[PDB]
């Protein structure tokens, strides 16, 4: 096998807006929260990217 | 019921002039509920907790 390595993947904080989080509230957050696609990889199509 | 105060200029006077001091410490029983506490501003205005 080759290397089982990602290539394909946004940066989580330099390819998202620069925003101020809010600790407080983050803490009140112990419940599923959705990943959706566009988030794993930059190859998704236009319909894929809200799934 | 009427005692004069013959060395004393007014004889319905009252004489005296008394000043108290007590303190008392009485261990009881009584619950004594708790203090509540303040509404911040902050909170409910600007949504910290969402």
């Amino acid at each position: 096998k080759p290397d089982e390595t990602l290539s394909s993947q946004p940066h989580p904080i330099l390819a998202d807006h620069w925003r101020l989080d809010n600790f407080v509230a983050d803490e009140l957050a112990l419940d599923p929260q959705p990943v959706m696609a566009r988030e794993l990889d930059y190859k998704v199509a236009q319909a894929n990217e809200t799934t | 019921a009427d005692l004069p105060q013959y060395p004393f200029a007014d004889q319905q006077a009252e004489v005296c002039t008394y000043v108290v001091q007590s303190t008392a410490v009485m261990p009881t029983p009584m619950i004594f509920g708790p203090s509540p506490v303040e509404q911040l501003a902050v909170i409910e205005t600007e949504d910290l907790f969402e």
